[PDB]
């Protein structure tokens, strides 16, 4: 009931970094103190990681699972997006604002990050455990995907909104709502995936998936709370970000078909400022009249 | 934003669910009290301003010498006492910014509509007095419009050529292809549309002297062509614009319409080369029947025949190369290269489209020659013969290259002021004197045929104009009695004044004996056919002026027999681009594109509502294509029925409409006797 | 060397079906004969059936095996390419010419012709052989693919390229000349590929792999032999498709760095045309002597 | 595989370590037992063939009828009683390819070596049974080598012209433009390369009549020159080669080469038409003193001046150009320009350099004209006056442009012979024949100066041949001494037969009593030192003929001043492509390429092994690309002091040397008084 309307939807979206010209966010760069600009990178590394496994992997293998040509052609386009484009033009905003050693340096941390390091190998390690024919592993690996998706991209979101709400980095802001958007429909539309395989199994099957789900997010969320003071400490941002990361997972929770699991809390306002003609032949009745 | 801009941008800007109009007139009076006054050069009297455009080489010595300064001011007087206004702010803006005189520096403005017309004028009467003031009288009335050449450059020492058409027949050898590119070059340098008939050319895979497979066909002489009008763009300042022809049954059509494909590669395609075709009956004939036809090696026909293929009527020559061995010929299907016509049109609005035999069937100088190609607007058509340029140190074989004179009657000037024959006679005696004065000394084909044919282009403007201010259709049957009446009497009063010329000055065009017109053919369904209206509302409009009877004709056919007739050719319709603009007119006969025209000039944008348009003649002013063809064919055959040369008649196409389609009109036209079609314009 | 390159050239190429308005080909589909639209149909349904193998296996295999992020990322785009842009555009063209029910026969029929079967089923059986870290089973793959891509669908492509030549079923056969444009990019870069691992091997390894690529050549050249008789004797093109074919599969060796096999021949005309030295400043001293 | 293929290919596959050189031999054996034997057309006598050959269009029936069919039957077997035999597999087929007359369907063989050799002698004696038999010996033995163009085309109907070259010059002005495209047309049409000298047009940016910015300057010409050459392509058959020069102050010097850069776009990149620029050493001192220097619009320096830019000598009106505010000019970096020269010749070998200075300070015609510009292989430097085609039904200034018949000795051969004089007469007899014969009728100037100037290029080939076959490193000391004792006497020896030549006909070269040949100033080097060897093994390769000393110079600098000389123009070393496979000898004067050469035709491989290679002399023949630039340059300075014209010097360059070597070389070849280069080609 729902692929057509999202693959029109997908490719309706269909965007390049080349789009948009970065050189106007070169001054309001300089302008920010070392410790903005260090997050800002690592920030966005982080990210970069992310859609390099999800375009690489994570999108691929489930669209070699799912069944149904027009299922695996929403997916495999949402893969190409992942590191064609959305990998992809986060090294446009690295290569505008930043000295080739900087870049050289924060793709080295991201290799020695050990958050970083950890989230990848749960997720990763999710993708590849999926077995042909076994509706379970897809799952567990379908709740990963949403939770990287709508959860795990989101501690580094904030930072690109937090300024673009500001009024800075508002080209480099502009390509990171665009890749948002992105997201969004991606996490409703593997949750759905999800939801669709979690609702043939038993009442106690189910309960075990729960489980699974949030023991899960569980873990993503504490790995991701120390990831998040490491980044935004020297900032001062931490704990909004938490705020931020607390919303997301209600979100991917949402997605998934499971009711919210934190309270409710005030997000910063300045981040939510942030969202040829036709041929016919000649009749022999058109030489007379 | 300047203060007129605004004015004139403010007729978009509804007031009452009605586009401001007369708003429109409010910005003239800005672009005149803002920008034209402030900007033109004033003299103490117009002595001062005469010898200032004189010394500082804005001016012609000799065309102001033939008259006393006296008459010179008796004749300014003349042009200023009609205190002329523009009505429309882009007719001020286009006079201003493409005609007028200025400075070196280009800053300032050193003629006004009335100085340029005065000048015009003197250069028109040739030392008469009384004969300028009525070339005054006729242009500041608005009457008749030189072209853009005879407007812009009469009287001026920093000038082009009166003429900006030129036909050019190219023989089949590479002297005269290198002379065809020199000719091409000189007369783009002077400022003309340069027509190139390459029919005679041999075809690709031609044998070269007794060797095989070494012509490289029409498509490299196109080559050659583009890159020679490439070079010549009238010293940086326009682009340089040629027009190439080729005969539907020449083999290589294929390859020439392959040259405005957009997939074709960058040694096949010609940017700033027009192409046309010429389709003789016979082609018409083999696709209506379905029989595959022929396109033939020309070389092959002229070795066998000793004459060029385009030399030779096809209707009775088609058989004969079909069954000559020795006549080397390919199969084609022509309802599929019809098909290819209109696929390239609606692409690229390419070829033009020569009907041979409906130009010839009613041509008056076939003795001399078929009309074998038409011009760059594919308005022009004459008898043109081939020249054999030899090589060096060796005496060349001049023939005739078609060159006429441009000039159009406003016709809704010209029938509110009760003028048609006043204005006729005098429009040709303008046009005399500039086929008169004009001399070109590197073009000899051009400058003889100048020299003998005498042929004018007498052309019309308005027309839909004229029928939307009067309340009547463009393709109401009512619209084309008017337009049978008036051009018929254009016919009537151009063939009159010829004849007069012929018996003032005591000669006609060469070969004038053998035309028609000495034979007193080409009066036959003039003396039998009376053209007066058939409808009261017509006759009404015609009120006041008397219209040529079957015994007046005969009258003129008499006086023909007896005196002969100085111009070879008088009427063709030119598109009539800019001039129309200058005088508040709708382009040619054409019907109105866009009843209001959005424009943009520099970093400003300017709308032109067309001339007299209010909410009352809304509806009169139909758009073209929101037209029926068929009736647009319609009239411009009945058009085309009074005049002698053709009508430059663009098609006006909607993105719905196929190929099927175009080709319907195409053949519609060829059956109502259309001689040209100039463009396929998709909306 | 090459696939940033590359990724330009087919991001810059991207296309959707709804571009092109197919109806107006009725007005020429409608003059053609029975054998004519029968032949069209089936060629049709040849191509299809190809081009998703090389959707939903082909690209996705190779993209798996091969690695670097940017190669992954270039082979994600093209893999979306085959699934989401072509077999839409192949399904449109069907859904304009004929009902419902004569699509779901010819499908039928091509699905067990014993031309388009052994060639298709030859292609799939490399791709499901290669072994995960061995790089000469993805070399023979890689070699499958570029004949694919650069040989095996221009039997195929003759027919839509012959009637869009001659002004006759333009819609479709510029959404054709579009699907070509995108396997002649597909063929050259997977041919990039394979050559990069046939570099890497020793000299015997090389004359092995050789003999690998002209032999699979030859056994599906034979095939395309009785393929192209049995759609185009009925309208009397073969002799000239035969040409074409081994224009192309020269082609396609020239992809994998390789010789061509075939003498150079004329292409049918319709089809035709429906088709540094290190600079070194001056120091002063060279002008004496 | 044909069998003789096979042998050939046996040459590489090597026995015992070596190359198997005398496989070739039996290459050419099988070559001529299998395939020219059997497709030969033989007749029963020597008269059935030439009445064969002429009644079928295949010879001139009028060389012919000079001689009675006795004298020709002489000269047949003349002809074959040296019984020659081809060396090597390439040499035959090579002729009998590219020169052999074939049938008209090219099925069968009518001409062999010794037919070919015996028309053209019989073409170039005129009459005359005895010059005919001593040009029958002079080619069967290899001796002298008339160029491709004389070679194949001698005594045939269906030839082309006989002259290789032609240089054009173009004066500033559409007509002469249009001209020019039409004489190069014709001239490649002729088959012959047309070089033109576009430095006489004004630059991109300048006034025609008054209004600025309006040239398209020389870009605009070479595209149309491009277009022309590529529509004029000898019928197909080989690719039309045009060449244009422009001097280095010319203000589009950059946009010149510009054409030639490989990122070029396509409005401005120009693929048929070969480049040269001319540096005068006004440009070299400027780059060496690193003074920012200054391109010139040529049309204000003719306006202040009155004459061209490149008419006048830069040297001493450098300064005037640069101080006058009347004369407009572009600053410039002259190392920048050197170092973009050497960029474009390392990317593709252009442009041509012709060091005006050097040509000019040697130049025996200065007071004709001073030499501008070279030819397509940059070795013809003559002096050439500009034509000023005027408007049609005006007569046209016709000038002098240059033209010269080529001819080559083979240096092994001439020196085997010991017939260094007896060669060098009888070449230039037959090239003076040449000249006599030639009559372009499309050229004017071309015939002017061919008529007045009497100018021929008398070229060497096989001096590394010669110099390997007799064990000396062509970058020895050894071998530059044998060539400035081989070339001064080929000069002596051409200056004597054009003396002789003056004395008996009573007639000169038209200027030539202002040419440093009646002053005396010529033979200035020639009177005061001496040109004998200075090696033992120099002088015994010379035995046997006497070198001639400074008294034989003063008795022919005395001879030249009683009599005068025939010809402006007598030696000029062309790069010898193709013909060089014929004679079995290597390319001009220039060192070999590689020692064996693989070349495909059609689906086989051949190789070629350079004359005389073998295992004693491999060494000996060392390839180009690993010798010394510097004594490459020392050579060809070496010749080129004796050589009146320029020589066609191709730099050979290795891939890991950068432009600051390549700018070495061309800075080294100006200071030895290199004339031109012609290419820089890298491994
Ligand atoms: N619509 C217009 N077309 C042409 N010229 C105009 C137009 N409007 C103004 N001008 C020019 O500006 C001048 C001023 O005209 P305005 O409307 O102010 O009154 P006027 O009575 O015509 O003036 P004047 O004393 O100049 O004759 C005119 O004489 C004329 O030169
Ligand atoms: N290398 C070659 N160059 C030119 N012609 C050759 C060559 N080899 C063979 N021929 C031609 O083919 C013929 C074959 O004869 P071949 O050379 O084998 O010796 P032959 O029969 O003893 O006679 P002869 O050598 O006296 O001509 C020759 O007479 C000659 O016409
Ligand atoms: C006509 C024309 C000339 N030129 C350039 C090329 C010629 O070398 C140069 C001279 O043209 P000319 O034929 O000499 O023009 P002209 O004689 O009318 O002008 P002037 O009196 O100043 O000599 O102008 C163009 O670049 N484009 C053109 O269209
Ligand atoms: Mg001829
Ligand atoms: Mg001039
Ligand atoms: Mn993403
Ligand atoms: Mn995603
Ligand atoms: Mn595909
Ligand atoms: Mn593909």
């Amino acid at each position: 009931d729902f692929t057509q309307m999202f693959y029109n939807q997908n490719v309706k979206q269909f965007w390049l970094p080349e789009e948009i010209a970065l050189n106007g966010d070169l001054l309001t760069w300089k302008y920010l103190g070392k410790n903005e600009q260090d997050t800002y990178m690592k920030v966005l590394a982080g990210l970069t990681l992310l859609d390099t496994e999800q375009g690489n992997t994570g999108m691929p293998i489930v669209a070699e699972h799912v069944d149904g040509h027009q299922r695996k052609a929403v997916l495999n386009f949402m893969a190409m997006m992942e590191n064609a484009v959305h990998a992809k033009s986060y090294s446009n905003i690295f290569m505008t604002l930043a000295p080739t050693e900087t870049i050289n340096e924060v793709f080295e941390w991201v290799k020695q990050n050990k958050y970083l390091q950890k989230k990848a190998q749960m997720i990763v390690g999710l993708y590849k455990a999926i077995q042909k024919d076994d509706e379970i592993s897809l799952f567990k690996a379908m709740v990963a995907s949403v939770y990287l998706e709508s959860f795990l991209f989101y501690s580094g979101f904030y930072y690109p909104l937090y300024f673009y709400g500001q009024g800075k980095l508002m080209q480099s802001g502009e390509i990171i709502n665009l890749i948002l958007r992105d997201e969004a429909i991606h996490g409703v539309y593997v949750g759905l995936l999800a939801q669709e395989i979690y609702n043939k199994q038993t009442e106690e099957k189910k309960a075990e998936l729960r489980e699974f789900a949030i023991d899960l997010l569980n873990q993503l969320y504490e790995n991701e709370l120390e990831y998040t003071e490491d980044l935004y400490d020297q900032v001062g941002l931490s704990h909004d970000v938490k705020k931020f990361i607390r919303y997301n997972a209600n979100k991917a929770l949402m997605n998934l078909g499971f009711d919210p699991y934190f309270e409710e809390e005030d997000i910063n306002p300045i981040v939510l400022n942030g969202l040829k003609a036709t041929v016919e032949p000649l009749k022999d009745d058109d030489f007379y009249f | 934003v300047p203060k007129w801009i605004q004015l004139n941008n403010e007729i978009m800007i509804q007031k009452d669910g009605k586009f401001q109009f007369d708003k429109d007139k409010e910005a003239v009076h800005s672009y005149f009290v803002d920008y034209i006054n402030q900007n033109t050069v004033f003299f103490h009297n117009l002595k001062e301003k005469l010898d200032y455009l004189v010394e500082n080489q804005y001016y012609e010595e000799e065309f102001l010498s033939l008259y006393s300064f006296e008459d010179i001011k008796e004749v300014f007087k003349t042009a200023y006492a009609k205190k002329f206004r523009f009505p429309s702010f882009m007719s001020a803006f286009k006079f201003y910014n493409d005609y007028a005189l200025k400075t070196n520096d280009k800053k300032k403005i050193l003629e006004r509509y009335e100085d340029r017309i005065s000048i015009v004028a003197l250069f028109f009467a040739n030392g008469d007095t009384e004969k300028a003031k009525e070339y005054v009288n006729l242009m500041i009335n608005q009457e008749y419009q030189p072209s853009t050449p005879t407007f812009l450059n009469a009287g001026r020492k920093r000038r082009g050529e009166l003429v900006s058409c030129f036909l050019l027949e190219v023989n089949d050898s590479l002297n005269d292809i290198s002379r065809a590119i020199d000719i091409s070059m000189q007369l783009s340098k002077l400022g003309g549309g340069v027509s190139l008939n390459l029919s005679k050319l041999r075809a690709k895979g031609e044998a070269i002297k007794d060797v095989e497979n070494a012509t490289k066909g029409v498509v490299g002489v196109m080559k050659l062509l583009d890159n020679a009008f490439r070079y010549a763009d009238q010293m940086g300042q326009r682009q340089g614009s040629g027009a190439a022809y080729l005969n539907i049954f020449h083999r290589d059509i294929n390859d020439f319409l392959d040259t405005k494909k957009i997939s074709a590669d960058e040694d096949v395609r010609v940017k700033t080369l027009s192409i046309g075709v010429v389709i003789p009956d016979k082609f018409v004939e083999l696709a209506r029947e379905d029989k595959a036809a022929y396109v033939f090696y020309p070389h092959t026909i002229y070795k066998e025949y000793g004459q060029h293929m385009d030399e030779m009527d096809m209707n009775e020559m088609y058989d004969k190369f079909v069954d000559n061995p020795r006549v080397k010929k390919e199969k084609i299907n022509p309802r599929k290269l019809l098909e290819k016509l209109a696929m390239l049109r609606s692409e690229s609005g390419y070829p033009y489209i020569m009907f041979q035999d409906n130009v010839n069937k009613v041509h008056a100088n076939n003795h001399i020659s078929k009309v074998k190609f038409s011009n760059l607007c594919s308005e022009v058509l004459q008898a043109s013969q081939v020249s054999s340029y030899t090589d060096y140190d060796e005496e060349d074989e001049i023939g005739l290259d078609i060159s006429c004179n441009l000039g159009s009657l406003n016709i809704l000037n010209v029938m509110e002021h009760k003028s048609i024959e006043k204005t006729v006679k005098l429009a040709t005696d303008s046009l005399t004197h500039v086929s008169e004065t004009t001399d070109i000394r590197n073009a000899p084909a051009v400058r003889r045929a100048n020299k003998a044919m005498k042929s004018i282009g007498l052309g019309a403007m308005n027309l839909h104009g004229y029928l939307a201010q009067n309340g009547i259709a463009y393709e109401s049957p009512e619209a084309r009695d008017f337009a049978n009446t008036f051009f018929m009497m254009v016919n009537f009063y151009s063939i009159q004044r010829s004849a007069e010329i012929a018996k003032e000055k005591g000669e006609t065009f060469d070969q004038y004996e053998g035309s028609t017109y000495a034979t007193g053919e080409y009066f036959d369904k003039y003396v039998s056919t009376d053209f007066s209206p058939k409808y009261e509302k017509i006759a009404n409009l015609f009120e006041g002026m008397h219209i040529p009877t079957t015994e007046d004709w005969k009258k003129l056919k008499a006086f023909v027999a007896e005196h002969g007739m100085y111009h070879s050719y008088r009427l063709c319709i030119a598109p009539t681009g800019s001039i129309s603009y200058v005088q508040s007119s709708t382009a040619s006969v054409m019907p109105i594109m866009e009843r209001i025209e959005e424009r943009t000039y520099g970093n400003s944008k300017t709308y032109y509502p067309m001339p007299g348009l209010a909410s009352n003649n809304w509806f009169f002013y139909k758009e073209a294509y929101d037209m029926d063809m068929f009736k647009v064919v319609d009239m411009i055959a009945t058009i085309q029925q009074h005049i002698d040369q053709g009508i430059s008649f663009t098609l006006f196409l909607k993105d719905t409409m196929t190929t099927r389609d175009l080709n319907r009109i195409d053949l519609y036209a060829h059956h109502r006797g259309i001689k040209t079609i100039y463009y396929a314009r998709t909306k």
